[PDB]
């Protein structure tokens, strides 16, 4: 809605899921996910990485970058 | 409403890396 453009999409997305948080816990994902979305995006997202993080949160931004982005071709 | 609508946006970016996944 407010934003548009598959990554843009897919972070906007996210964002919401983890609550308006620029990272997203696997808890979330696996109550928020099918149980076998969670496990697969948990992989894909590293470790976060912001000031005040926590002890446990993951980028989804980067993962989202990969799906649509992997590897020059 | 708008919850549900993100997570398809996600779980249908999701299914598009799994389709490059064999069998």
């Amino acid at each position: 809605m407010a934003d548009t453009d598959t990554a843009e999409q897919v972070i906007a997305s996210f964002r919401i899921l983890a609550s308006d948080k620029p990272y997203i816990l696997a808890e979330e994902l696996r109550r928020e996910l099918p149980p076998d979305q969670a496990q697969y995006c948990i992989k894909r997202m590293p470790a976060y990485s912001g000031p005040g993080s926590v002890p446990g949160a993951l980028d989804y931004a980067a993962f989202s970058s990969a799906l649509y982005g992997e590897s020059d071709l | 409403g708008k919850k549900a609508e993100a997570v398809a946006t996600v779980v249908a970016a999701v299914d598009q890396a799994r389709v490059r996944e064999p069998r």
